[PDB]
C-alpha cells in the first residue's frame, strides 16, 4: 500500500506482517514469557497448518479472515517499543538533533575551540563539493526517460566516485547527540 | 572495551516452567524452539523470587525482633 | 575518554 | 511560483480537470475536487480526510514530523490533522459503542448521586447541642437585643 | 570564604528584610497585622500582670 | 509611625511564658540569636542613618484646598465657577474613596487580629463599614465613567425626590 | 460472530479490514505504479535540490505555497452565492448575534427592573 | 446502619427524622429534669479563640488541652492525658445525643402504640 | 568501583543498598508494631459503642401508657 | 505640547542632512532622546488634566499613548533598517520621513483639545501609513490592502465630520474641556440615533469592530515591519481614544444603542480567536489576534464604567507593546525563510534559543499572564462586563481559553517540534533583533511594577 | 546508564541469540550463514529471528527492513546503522 | 464537592486497574487521591483534607521517584509488562516502593493512616450522600488493587526486560533523595498530626463495623487483587471484555472528547468562521 521501494505489499509479506503483529499483540495479551511461549507455539501451529495452500484465492481468504480474527483478538494497549513510533521515548531527543550546517555559522572565536575538527570539516565539505557534480551526472545517465520509476537510489559503480545523494544520510545527527 | 558473554550452553530449560511448557506442547505433537533464549529469566539469581505476602514481610523478622527488644526495654525502664 | 563533539547552534551571539 | 501553478476555478471539462490534476501533482482519476457549491475551494483536491498519525512512520519522509512529502498535495485541513492536534486514527472499539458506554456510565452515576442525595446516610444521634442559646453572641447576634432561651437539659 | 553561602544568601537578606520590615513596613499602619495571642485561664498578661482566673471546678467524670 | 486614632488598635495582651516540660524550647535561643545577630546591627545602621537624617532636617507639607463654591451655587454653563466646583468635587470624591479604603483596612485588620472570634468581636468595624459603604453607594454609585458633579447632583436630586415621595405617601 | 468495525469520520477503517486492499487486479497495479512514479519523480526532484552544496536557503515546495494560496487567496474568486451557503451564512453569521442579543437584553431588563423596584441585593456593591 | 433501613424501607412515621427533632417537650416524661452545666465561661472561650463548632458544652477540657499543648512545647506528646479527657467527654456528649435519638424513637413508638390502641378501642 | 553491567544474569549488588533496604523495611515493621502496641484505638476503636436497644426506659423518660 | 512637536519636526532636517551611512544612527539617537523627554507628560493630577494651551492638553488617557508613540519610532527605525539596506538613499530618507511625519500626526492627534483638529490629525495619520504600505509593502496585493484601508477609514470618518460640525453649530465649541461642562443629555430619537452612529462608526472601523475588520488582515499582512508595528500599536488605538473622547457627548443614548455593537464585539472576540486557531500565515495570526483583543476594548468603552475604562486603556497600552513585539518576531523569521507561512520553518528553539525565549515572553504576554498589564486590562474589562451582565463571563472565559490556545499554538508551531530539514539559511540572532525584542518586552515588564501610569483619567 | 555498543558486541549477541534457537545447530552458524539458502530455515522462522533481535536490542525493526535482512551480518550492520556504533 | 470528588475517585481508580504504563497508573492514583480530598472537603472537613495534602506529598512523590529509578535502571522502559524480577535486583527501590504502596493504601500508623483513615471515619459518620460514601469505599478497595498491581508487575515474578542488564542505583543522590522522603513517609504523618492544633471535633465514637471499614475494604481489595494476580500465571487465553476495554482505553472520555470537541472548534473555525 505505502512503501519506499515498491508500491504494494505482496501476499507473502501480508502473511508475515500478520504473523508478527499477531505475536506482538499476543505477547501484550500474554505478559508472562512462558505462557506467551505456549500460546505462541499454538498460534505458530495455527499459521503452519495452512502453510501449503496452493490456491491463491483460498490463501487470500484465509489471510483475510485471519485479519478478522486478529482484529477481534487484539490488545487494546499493545506494548510499543519506547523509541518506536507510539512509544514513550519516541522522538524525545529531536530537540538535541541540531543539523550539521549550524557549525558553519559559528563565530571564529568558538571555531578556534576545535581546530582539528573544523580542519577536518573543511576536507569533508571538500569531498562533498567535488563529489556532487559527478554524482549528479551519474543520476542523469541512469534515470530512464519519463523520470525515475521507483524511489530506490543507485549506488556508485566506479572507483573514486561516491554514491549519489549521500550527504544528508552520512552527516545525519546521532540518536544521542 | 570488551564485554564477555556467559556461555550459551548453560541455559537449559530443564528445571524451568519452559520445561512444563515444552511438555504440554509435546502433549499435542509440537516442539518449542524458543525455550533456551528465555531460559535465563527462570534460572540463576532471578529464579525463586518471593511472593507478595513475603514481599510485604521483608524486614519483618528483624523489625519484630527490634520491636520485642524495645518493648522489653520500655518495660524494664519504667521501674 | 572517547569524547564526542556535540553539534549545537552558535552560542556566541 | 507562477500563475498556472496556483489554485484556480472549478473544472467542468475533462481537459481542465487534467490540467488541474497535473498542476496538483496527482493522477486524474484520484483527483477529486470539492463539490462546486460555493464553499470557496475551487479546484482544490479532496484528500481522503485522514490524520497524519495513520501515515507509515518508518518511511523516510521529506517532512518527518508532518509525515508529508515534497510536492505531495496537502489536505485542506493539513494544519488541523497534524499529530499535535485531532487524531482520526482507527480505534479498537467502534465510535457508537464508546459513546453508548461513556454516556450510560456518566448518566447512571449522576442519577445514583441524585438518589443518594434524596436518601442520605446519617447517625443515630440528635443535633449537636450548643450553649448560650445556640451561641447567639458568637454567631454575630446583636448584644442590644436578647433572643429566645435555647435551654438544653440532661439525658 | 568557607561558609560564604550562609552569609551572602541568608545573613545579608535577613539584614535587608529585617531593616525593611522594621523601619518601612511596621512604621505604616495595618501592614503587619498579627492575630492576638491565645489567652487561657491561668495566664498572666505581660502588659498588666492580672492573672486570668481559672475555670469553674469540673464535674469530674473518671 | 502613624495616628492611632484613625487606625485604632485594642490594647495588646500577651500571656506570660509558663513552661512546664523539662525540654528547652528552640525558640528562645532562636530569638536571642536573631537578636544578637540581626536586631542589634540593623539598629546600629538605622542609628547611623538617623544621625545623617538629623544632620539636615527639612520638611514637606500637606496641601490645603480651601472650599470654593460647589455646583449647586454655580450658574448654568458658567465654566469659570463650575470648573472650580468640579475640581472640588473630584478631590472630595477621591478623599471619599480613601475614607472607604481606611474603613476596609480597619475591617480586615480586625478580622485577622481577632482570628476565630472575628464574627463576635468585629461588629463595630462591620457596622462602620456598612455605614460608609451605604453612604458611598448613595453618593457615587452608577455615575459611570463620565462622572461629574452635575451627574452626582442629578442623582442626588432624583434620590431626594424619591425620598420626598416616600415620605409624602406615608402621611 | 465478531463485531464488524464501524468506520466513522473520527475513526477511519484500518488497512487490515479494508476489502479493496487485497485486489490484485491490474488496474490497481497500474494505479499504484503510477502513483509510485509520481512520488518517485517528486522525491528525486526534492533531493536534487536538498543535497546541493551550492544551495543555502529554502527548498521551496509549490504544494505548500499552493496550500496557503488556497487557504487564503482563492476563496472569493471561486465563491458562488447559492442556497446552501446563504442559509449557512444567515444560520451561523447573524444567528448567534441575535441569540446573545435576546439573552443579554432579557438579563439586563430583568436586572434593571429588579434594581429600580428595590429588590436586588446591592449592599456592598460600590465597584462597577 | 439498621435504622437507615428502618426509616427508608419500612415506615417513616415511627423513626425519628434527623432534620427536625426533638418534636416532644423536654419535660414530657421527665420528673424534675435538670439543665446542662456550662463549665467554660463565655468570655473564657472567647479569649481562647475556639472554633464555633468547638464551643459546645465540653469546651473546658479543650481549653485545658490547648493550654497544655502550648505549655509543653516542643514536647508534642506530653498532653495525652488532657487529650484523652477531652475525647472521653466528647464521647459522653455523643452518648447524650444518642440518648436524645433513642428517646425520640421510643416516644414515636409510644405514639404509634397509642394510636393503634385508640384505633382498636374507639 | 561502579557497577559493571552483566549479561542475562543477576546483577552485582552493593552491600550498602541491601543493608539500607533491610534497615528501612525493619524500621517500617518496628514502627507499625510499636504504634500498634501503644495506641491500638486508632485501628480498632477508642470507646465501646453502646447498644440503643439495651437501654432502659426510665433513663429516657418513658411513662408506660 | 510644542516641546515635543518641534523636536519631531527637527527630525526631518536631522534625517535629510545626514551622511549616507549615518541616517539610521542619528534618527535612532534623537528619537530615543525625544522618547526620553516624553516622560515629562506624567505631571498629572487627581482632579485636573494637564492643560497646556488652547490647542493642546494631555490627560491620563493620552499620556501613555504619547509615551508609546514617541517610544515606537526608534523601534521602527531599528526594525526597518535591514530590509531597506539595499534601498536607494533618497527612498530610504523618504521612508524615515514618512515615519517621522506619522509620529508628528499622532502626537497631536492624542493631544487635540478641539475635536475637529482631532479629526484632521486623525485622518492625516492615514496618508503616511498609506505610503508605507503601498510603497514599501512586499507582495502583489499591497495595493488592494491600502485601497480597502483608505476606503474603510474614510467612509467611516465621513459621517463623523458632519457630526462634529453639527456639535460645533449646536453647542458652540468642540473643545473637550468646554464640552465636559456643556454636555446635554442626548434623548431617544432617530436624528440622535444617526448622530450616535455618525459619531461612533468611524472609530468602530478604526478599532476594528467585528464585521468592519476586513481591512486589517490585509493592511497588516501586506505592510512592511514599521507599518505593521505602528498599525497594531497606535493606529488601532486611535479608535479607542476617539471613543473615550466622544462617548462624553453620547449619553444616555449609548445605554440602549450600544447593545448590537456589544453583541458584535463579544461574539467577534470568539470568532476572530477561532480564526487565529486556523491561520497558516503568522502575520495574519497576529492581525486577527489584534482584532480579538481590541474587541474587548470596544466592549469596555461601550459599557462605560470606571473599571472598564481603566482596563481598556491598560489593555490598549499592553496590546500595543505585545503586538509590536510579535510582528517584530514574525519579521525576524521572515528575514530568514522569506515566507510568512507558519508551518514552514519549525523547531526554531533548536537553532535560536534566546529568540525562542523572546517568543515565549511575547506569547505569555499575549495570553494575559499575571501580573502583566495585559492581564490587568483583560481582568478589569472582565470585571466590568460581569457587573454589566453576569452571563457575559461565559464569553469572556471562553475567549481567554481560545486566546491561550492560539498563543501557545503559535509558540509550538514556530518554536518547537522537529526543525525543517530543507531550510539551512537560519542565521544566528543578530544583536539588532534581540535589541528590538528587549526594547519591546522590558518596558512592558517594567510597567507591571508601577501600573498606575497606564490606567487612564479615572484611576 | 546505556553502555556503548560495538560491532563485536552486536555480533556476539546476535550469534548468541541464534545459538539459542533449536532450529540452528551451533557449528553450522556463521556470520554470513544465509537463513533460507544456507541454514534451511523458513520465512516465518526468519521473522521470529528478527523478533528475537528486537527483544534483544530493545527496538523495533520495521517490516520493510525486516524482510530484507536474510543473514546475521546484515542484521548486525542494520543495528549498527540504527544505533550509530563506532562513533 | 462530595458528588464530584466521589465520581473522580471512582472513575480514575477504576481506570487505573488495567493501564500498562506505570506513570499513567501513578497519575490515576494521585487523581483518585485528589478526588478523596475533594470528598473530605465536601463533608465539611477542610483540615483533614489539608492534612491529607501534606501526607500525600511524601509517599506519592516517593512512588514517582521509585518508578523513575526503575525506568532509568531499565533504559526508558515505562511499561509494567516488561518489568518484574526486581525484588532483589533493586532492593532499595523495592523497599521504598512497597513502603509507598502501604502508605497509599492505608497501612496502620504509616503516614497515610493519620489522614486517610480519619477521612473515611469522618465520611462514614456524617449527614452524607450515601452513594458518594459507597463509591469512596469502592475507590478505597481499588487503591489496594492497583498498588499490588504495581508491586506485582513491577517487582514480583521473573524478569521481562531485555537481556542487557543496566540495573544500578548506587548513587548517594538517588539514595538520599528517596531516603529523606522514606523517613518522611514513615514518621511525618505521626509528627504532623500530633503537631497540628485541633480545628474540628473528631468523631471517635462509632460502631465496630463502621470503625474498621476502611481497613476491611482495603484488605478485601488486596485479597481480590491477589486472586487477579494469581489468575495471570494460568495457561488460559481469555478474549477481552467490555469492562477491560473501558478501563484500558481510559474510560473512552480521553478518546471521544479529544476527537469530537477538537473537531468542532477546528472546522467551525474555518468553514463557519474563517472561510
Ligand atoms: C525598576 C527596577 C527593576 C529591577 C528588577 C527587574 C524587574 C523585572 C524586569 C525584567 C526581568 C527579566 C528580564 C530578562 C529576561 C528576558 C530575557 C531572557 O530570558 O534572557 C535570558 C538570560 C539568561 O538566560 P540564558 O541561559 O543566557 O539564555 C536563555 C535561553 O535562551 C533559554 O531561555 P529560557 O526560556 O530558559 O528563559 C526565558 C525564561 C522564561 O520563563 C518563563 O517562561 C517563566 C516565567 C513565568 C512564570 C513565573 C513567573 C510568574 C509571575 C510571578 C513572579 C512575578 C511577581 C512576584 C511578586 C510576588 C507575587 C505577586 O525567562 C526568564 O528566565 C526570565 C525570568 C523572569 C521572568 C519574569 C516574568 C516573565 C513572564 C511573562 C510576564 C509575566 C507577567 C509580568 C511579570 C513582571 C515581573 C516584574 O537573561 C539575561 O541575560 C538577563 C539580562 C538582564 C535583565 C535585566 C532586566 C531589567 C531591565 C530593565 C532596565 C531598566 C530598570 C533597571 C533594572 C536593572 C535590573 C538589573
Ligand atoms: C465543577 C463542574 C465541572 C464540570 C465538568 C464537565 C463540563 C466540561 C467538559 C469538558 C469540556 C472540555 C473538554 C473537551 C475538549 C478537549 C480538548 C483537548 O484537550 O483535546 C486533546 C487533544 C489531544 O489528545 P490526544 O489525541 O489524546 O493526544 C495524543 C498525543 N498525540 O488535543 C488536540 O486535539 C489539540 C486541539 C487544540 C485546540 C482545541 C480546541 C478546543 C477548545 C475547547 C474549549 C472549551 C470551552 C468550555 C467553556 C465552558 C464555559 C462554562
Ligand atoms: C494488617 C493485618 C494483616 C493480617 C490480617 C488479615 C489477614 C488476611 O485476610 O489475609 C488474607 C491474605 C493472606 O492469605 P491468602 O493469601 O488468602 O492465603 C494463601 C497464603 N498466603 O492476604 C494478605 O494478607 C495480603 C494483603 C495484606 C495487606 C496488608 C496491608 C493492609
Ligand atoms: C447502617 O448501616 C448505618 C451505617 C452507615 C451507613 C451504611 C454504610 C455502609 C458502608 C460501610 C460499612 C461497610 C462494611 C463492609
Amino acid at each position: 500500500a505505502f512503501l519506499p521501494s515498491a508500491a504494494y505489499l505482496t501476499h507473502q509479506q501480508k502473511v508475515l506482517q500478520l504473523y508478527k503483529r499477531a505475536l506482538r499483540h499476543l505477547e501484550s495479551r500474554c505478559v508472562h514469557r512462558d505462557k506467551y511461549r505456549y500460546f505462541a507455539c499454538l498460534l505458530r501451529a495455527r499459521f503452519d497448518e495452512h502453510k501449503n495452500e496452493k490456491d491463491m484465492v483460498k490463501a487470500t481468504q484465509l489471510l483475510r479472515e485471519a485479519e478478522k480474527e486478529f482484529w477481534h483478538g487484539q490488545h487494546p494497549q499493545p506494548y510499543i517499543f519506547p523509541e518506536s513510533p507510539g512509544g514513550t521515548s519516541y522522538e524525545r531527543y529531536e530537540c538535541y538533533k541540531v543539523p550539521e550546517w549550524c557549525l558553519d555559522d559559528w563565530h571564529p572565536s568558538e571555531k578556534a575551540m576545535y581546530p582539528d575538527y573544523f580542519a577536518k570539516r573543511e576536507q569533508w565539505k571538500k569531498l562533498r563539493r567535488e563529489s556532487w557534480e559527478r554524482e549528479v551526472k551519474q543520476l542523469q545517465e541512469e534515470t530512464p526517460v519519463g523520470g525515475p520509476r521507483t524511489e530506490a537510489l543507485p549506488p556508485a559503480r566506479k572507483q573514486g566516485d561516491l554514491p549519489p545523494l549521500w550527504w544528508h544520510i552520512v552527516t545525519r545527527p546521532r540518536e544521542r547527540p | 572495551s570488551k564485554m564477555e558473554l556467559p556461555d550459551y550452553k548453560q541455559w537449559k530449560i530443564e528445571g524451568t516452567p519452559l520445561e512444563t511448557v515444552q511438555e504440554k506442547l509435546a502433549a499435542r505433537g509440537l516442539r518449542d524452539p524458543w525455550g533456551r533464549n528465555e531460559a535465563w529469566r527462570y534460572m540463576g539469581g532471578f529464579a525463586n523470587n518471593v511472593s507478595f505476602v513475603g514481599a510485604l514481610l521483608k524486614g519483618f523478622k528483624w523489625g519484630f525482633a527490634a520491636f520485642v527488644v524495645a518493648v522489653g526495654a520500655e518495660y524494664y525502664l519504667e521501674s | 575518554g572517547k569524547r564526542l563533539f556535540i553539534i549545537k547552534p552558535s552560542g556566541f551571539y | 511560483i507562477t500563475k498556472d501553478m496556483l489554485p484556480g476555478p472549478y473544472p467542468k471539462t475533462p481537459e481542465e480537470r487534467a490540467a488541474a490534476a497535473k498542476k496538483y501533482n496527482m493522477r486524474v482519476e484520484d483527483y477529486e475536487p470539492y463539490p462546486d457549491d460555493g464553499m470557496g475551494y475551487g479546484d482544490y483536491p479532496k484528500l481522503p480526510d485522514r490524520s497524519q498519525q495513520e501515515r507509515d512512520p518508518w518511511y523516510d519522509w521529506d517532512h518527518p514530523d508532518l509525515r508529508l512529502n515534497w510536492g505531495e498535495p496537502m489536505h485542506w485541513d493539513l494544519d488541523m490533522y497534524i499529530r499535535n492536534r485531532v487524531d482520526t486514527s482507527p480505534t479498537p472499539v467502534n465510535w457508537n459503542l464508546m459513546c453508548k458506554h461513556l454516556f450510560g456510565f456518566v448518566a447512571f452515576m449522576l442519577f445514583m448521586f441524585w438518589v443518594g442525595e434524596t436518601y442520605p446516610t446519617y447517625q443515630p444521634v440528635g443535633p449537636k447541642q450548643y450553649p448560650y442559646n445556640n451561641l447567639y453572641l458568637e454567631r454575630g447576634g446583636d448584644p442590644n437585643k436578647e433572643p429566645e432561651p435555647v435551654v438544653h437539659y440532661e439525658i | 570564604r568557607h561558609s560564604i553561602f550562609a552569609f551572602t544568601h541568608v545573613l545579608i537578606p535577613v539584614w535587608i528584610i529585617h531593616y525593611y520590615l522594621k523601619y518601612h513596613v511596621t512604621t505604616k499602619p495595618y501592614t503587619i497585622v498579627e492575630k492576638k495571642p491565645r489567652i487561657f485561664p491561668g495566664d498572666t498578661i505581660l502588659e498588666t500582670g492580672e492573672v486570668i482566673p481559672p475555670m469553674k471546678e469540673f464535674p469530674d467524670q473518671h | 509611625s502613624w495616628d492611632k486614632d484613625v487606625y485604632p488598635e485594642p490594647p495588646r495582651r500577651t500571656p506570660a511564658p509558663s513552661p512546664q516540660t523539662s525540654l528547652p524550647n528552640p525558640i528562645t535561643y532562636l530569638t536571642k540569636a536573631f537578636d544578637l545577630l540581626v536586631d542589634r546591627p540593623v539598629t546600629l545602621v538605622r542609628e547611623f542613618i538617623e544621625r545623617q537624617h538629623a544632620k539636615n532636617k527639612y520638611y514637606y507639607y500637606h496641601r490645603e484646598f480651601r472650599r470654593v463654591p460647589d455646583i449647586t451655587e454655580c450658574h448654568e454653563k458658567d465654566v469659570l465657577c463650575m470648573f472650580e466646583a468640579e475640581m472640588q468635587w473630584k478631590r472630595d470624591y477621591k478623599v471619599d474613596q480613601e475614607i472607604v479604603n481606611i474603613i476596609q483596612e480597619r475591617l480586615k485588620a480586625c478580622q485577622q487580629r481577632e482570628g476565630e472570634s472575628h464574627r463576635q468581636n468585629c461588629a463595630k468595624e462591620l457596622q462602620q463599614f456598612t455605614q460608609v459603604v451605604k453612604a458611598y453607594q448613595d453618593r457615587y454609585h452608577d455615575l459611570g465613567a463620565h462622572y461629574s458633579a452635575r451627574k452626582c447632583l442629578a442623582k442626588q436630586k432624583q434620590r431626594m425626590l424619591a425620598e420626598r415621595k416616600a415620605t409624602k405617601e406615608a402621611a | 460472530s465478531f463485531p464488524k468495525y464501524e468506520p466513522s469520520r473520527l475513526a477511519s477503517l484500518p488497512t487490515t479490514l479494508d476489502p479493496a486492499e487485497y485486489d490484485i487486479s491490474s488496474e490497481t497495479r497500474k494505479a499504484q505504479a503510477e502513483r509510485l512514479a509520481i512520488r518517485s519523480r517528486l522525491k528525486r526532484e526534492y533531493q536534487l535540490q536538498y543535497n546541493d552544496p551550492s544551495r543555502r536557503g529554502v527548498v521551496e515546495d509549490p504544494a505548500l505555497i499552493r496550500w496557503t494560496c488556497a487557504r487564503s487567496a482563492n476563496v472569493y474568486p471561486n465563491f458562488r452565492p447559492n442556497t446552501k451557503t446563504s442559509l449557512l451564512g444567515a444560520l451561523f453569521g447573524i444567528g448567534p448575534l441575535i441569540f446573545w442579543y435576546y439573552v443579554f437584553k432579557t438579563d439586563r431588563d430583568r436586572k434593571e427592573k429588579l434594581i429600580q423596584e428595590g429588590k436586588l441585593d446591592r449592599t456592598f456593591n460600590i465597584s462597577y | 446502619g439498621a435504622h437507615l433501613a428502618r426509616r427508608y424501607l419500612g415506615d417513616a412515621s415511627v423513626e425519628p427524622e434527623p432534620l427536625r427533632m426533638p418534636t416532644f417537650p423536654p419535660d414530657y416524661g421527665f420528673p424534675e429534669r435538670k439543665e446542662r452545666e456550662m463549665v467554660a465561661t463565655q468570655q473564657e472561650m472567647n479569649d481562647a479563640q475556639l472554633v464555633l463548632q468547638q464551643r459546645d458544652y465540653c469546651a473546658h477540657y479543650l481549653i485545658r488541652f490547648l493550654k497544655c499543648k502550648r505549655d509543653s512545647f516542643p514536647n508534642f506528646l506530653a498532653c495525652k492525658h488532657e487529650q484523652h479527657d477531652w475525647d472521653y467527654c466528647e464521647h459522653l456528649d455523643y452518648v447524650k445525643r444518642m440518648k436524645e435519638f433513642e428517646r425520640e424513637r421510643r416516644l414515636l413508638q409510644r405514639k404509634k402504640r397509642r394510636e393503634q390502641r385508640e384505633a382498636d378501642m374507639a | 568501583a561502579h557497577i559493571e553491567p552483566r549479561y542475562r544474569q543477576f546483577p552485582q549488588l552493593t552491600r550498602s543498598q541491601v543493608i539500607q533496604a533491610e534497615f528501612f523495611s525493619a524500621t517500617m515493621w518496628f514502627w507499625i508494631l510499636w504504634r500498634f502496641w501503644h495506641d491500638s484505638d486508632a485501628v480498632l476503636g477508642h470507646f465501646p459503642y453502646p447498644d440503643p436497644s439495651q437501654w432502659t426506659d426510665e433513663e429516657l423518660g418513658i411513662p408506660p401508657d | 505640547m510644542l516641546k515635543y512637536i518641534i523636536p519631531t519636526m527637527m527630525l526631518m532636517p536631522l534625517t535629510w542632512l545626514s551622511k549616507n551611512s549615518m541616517i539610521w544612527i542619528n534618527t535612532t539617537l534623537h528619537s530615543l532622546l525625544i522618547s526620553l523627554t516624553s516622560l515629562l507628560l506624567l505631571n498629572q493630577f487627581g482632579d485636573n488634566s494637564l492643560n497646556f494651551s488652547l490647542t493642546f492638553f494631555s490627560d491620563s488617557l493620552s499620556t501613555p499613548l504619547l509615551i508609546l508613540t514617541m517610544w515606537l519610532l526608534p523601534l521602527m527605525l531599528m526594525a526597518s533598517q535591514h530590509h531597506l539596506s539595499k534601498e536607494n538613499l533618497a527612498r530610504k530618507k523618504l521612508f524615515i520621513s514618512m515615519l517621522i511625519l506619522l509620529q508628528l500626526f499622532l502626537i497631536m492627534t492624542f493631544t487635540a483639545t478641539e475635536l475637529i483638529f482631532f479629526y484632521i490629525m486623525f485622518e492625516a495619520t492615514l496618508v503616511p501609513t498609506l505610503i508605507i504600505i503601498t510603497r514599501w509593502g512586499n507582495q502583489t496585493e499591497r495595493l488592494n490592502a491600502g485601497l480597502y484601508f483608505l476606503f474603510y477609514t474614510l467612509a467611516g470618518s465621513l459621517p463623523l465630520l458632519v457630526a462634529l460640525i453639527y456639535i460645533q453649530n449646536t453647542m458652540g465649541s468642540l473643545n473637550f474641556l468646554i464640552l465636559q461642562y456643556w454636555v446635554q443629555p442626548m434623548p431617544n430619537s432617530w436624528s440622535n440615533t444617526f448622530m450616535w452612529l455618525a459619531c461612533m462608526m468611524a472609530f468602530m472601523v478604526k478599532m476594528p469592530l467585528y464585521g468592519l475588520h476586513l481591512w486589517l488582515p490585509k493592511a497588516h499582512v501586506e505592510a512592511p515591519i514599521a507599518g505593521s508595528m505602528v498599525l497594531a500599536a497606535i493606529l488601532l488605538k486611535l479608535g479607542g481614544y476617539g471613543m473615550m473622547r466622544i462617548t462624553l457627548l453620547l449619553n444616555p443614548i449609548t445605554d440602549f444603542m450600544a447593545y448590537p455593537f456589544i453583541m458584535l464585539s463579544l461574539w467577534g472576540m470568539i470568532m476572530t480567536s477561532s480564526i487565529c486557531l486556523r491561520q497558516t500565515d503568522l502575520k495574519s495570526l497576529i492581525a486577527y489576534s489584534s482584532v480579538s483583543h481590541m474587541a474587548l476594548v470596544i466592549v469596555a468603552i461601550l459599557i462605560q464604567t470606571p473599571w472598564s475604562y481603566m482596563g481598556a486603556t491598560a489593555l490598549m497600552i499592553a496590546h500595543g507593546l505585545t503586538s509590536s513585539m510579535l510582528f517584530c518576531l514574525a519579521n525576524s523569521n521572515y528575514e530568514r525563510v522569506h515566507s510568512r507561512t507558519m508551518i514552514l520553518a519549525r523547531g526554531l528553539q533548536t537553532l535560536l534559543p534566546l529568540m525562542a525565549a523572546w517568543w515565549l515572553l511575547a506569547s505569555l504576554t499575549n495570553l494575559a499572564l499575571p501580573p502583566s498589564i495585559n492581564l490587568i486590562g483583560e481582568l478589569f474589562v472582565v470585571m466590568s462586563t460581569f457587573s454589566w451582565s453576569n452571563i457575559t463571563i461565559i464569553l469572556m472565559g471562553l475567549n481567554m481559553v481560545i486566546t491561550a490556545l492560539y498563543s501557545l499554538y503559535m509558540l509550538i508551531t514556530t518554536q518547537r517540534g522537529k526543525h525543517t530539514h530543507h531550510i539551512n539559511n537560519i542565521l544566528p540572532s543578530f544583536t539588532r533583533e534581540n535589541a528590538l525584542m528587549s526594547l519591546h518586552m522590558l518596558p512592558l515588564l517594567l510597567l507591571s511594577l508601577n501600573p498606575k501610569i497606564i490606567l487612564g483619567p479615572l484611576y | 546508564d546505556a553502555p556503548p555498543l560495538t560491532l563485536e558486541g552486536i555480533k556476539d549477541r546476535v550469534l548468541y541469540v541464534l545459538k539459542l534457537y533449536d532450529k540452528i545447530d551451533p557449528e553450522k552458524l556463521s556470520v554470513n550463514s544465509h537463513f533460507m539458502k544456507d541454514l534451511g530455515l523458513d520465512s516465518l522462522d526468519q521473522v521470529e529471528i528478527i523478533m528475537a533481535m528486537e527483544d534483544e536490542f530493545g527496538f523495533e525493526i520495521p517490516d520493510i527492513d525486516a524482510e530484507k535482512l536474510m543473514c546475521p551480518q546484515e542484521i548486525v550492520d542494520y543495528i549498527a546503522d540504527k544505533k550509530d556504533v563506532y562513533e | 464537592m462530595l458528588c464530584l470528588g466521589a465520581m473522580t475517585t471512582l472513575f480514575t481508580a477504576m481506570c487505573a486497574l488495567t493501564q500498562n504504563d506505570i506513570k499513567k497508573i501513578i497519575a490515576f492514583s494521585t487523581s483518585s487521591q485528589l478526588g478523596l480530598m475533594m470528598v473530605t472537603i465536601g463533608i465539611n472537613q477542610p483540615h483533614l483534607a489539608f492534612l491529607h495534602i501534606c501526607t500525600h506529598a511524601f509517599f506519592k512523590a516517593m512512588l514517582f521517584m521509585c518508578s523513575g529509578s526503575i525506568i532509568h535502571s531499565l533504559n526508558d522502559e515505562q511499561d509494567i509488562r516488561k518489568m518484574g524480577g526486581l525484588f532483589k535486583a533493586m532492593p532499595f527501590t523495592t523497599t521504598a516502593l512497597i513502603i509507598g504502596s502501604l502508605a497509599l493504601t492505608g497501612m496502620p500508623f504509616l503516614t497515610g493512616f493519620y489522614s486517610k483513615d480519619l477521612i473515611i471515619e469522618s465520611a462514614n459518620t456524617s449527614y452524607t450522600n450515601a452513594w458518594a460514601l459507597l463509591m469512596t469505599l469502592v475507590a478505597t478497595s481499588f487503591t489496594a488493587i492497583y498498588s499490588t498491581r504495581i508491586i506485582f508487575f513491577a517487582l514480583l515474578g521473573q524478569p521481562r526486560f531485555p537481556t542487557l542488564i543496566n540495573i544500578n542505583e548506587n548513587n548517594p543522590f538517588l539514595i538520599n533523595s528517596i531516603k529523606r522522603l522514606l523517613i518522611g513517609s514513615l514518621f511525618a504523618g505521626f509528627i504532623i498530626s500530633n503537631n497540628i492544633p485541633p480545628m474540628t471535633i473528631p468523631q471517635m465514637t462509632m460502631p465496630h463495623y463502621l470503625k474498621m471499614t476502611a481497613l476491611t475494604v482495603t484488605i478485601l481489595g488486596f485479597i481480590l487483587a491477589l486472586e487477579i494476580s494469581n489468575t495471570t500465571h494460568y495457561l488460559k487465553f481469555n478474549y477481552p471484555s467490555n469492562t477491560f476495554k473501558f478501563s484500558n482505553l481510559l474510560g473512552y472520555y480521553p478518546t471521544i472528547m479529544h476527537r469530537l470537541t477538537p473537531y468542532m472548534n477546528l472546522t467551525m473555525s474555518q468553514k463557519s468562521a474563517s472561510s
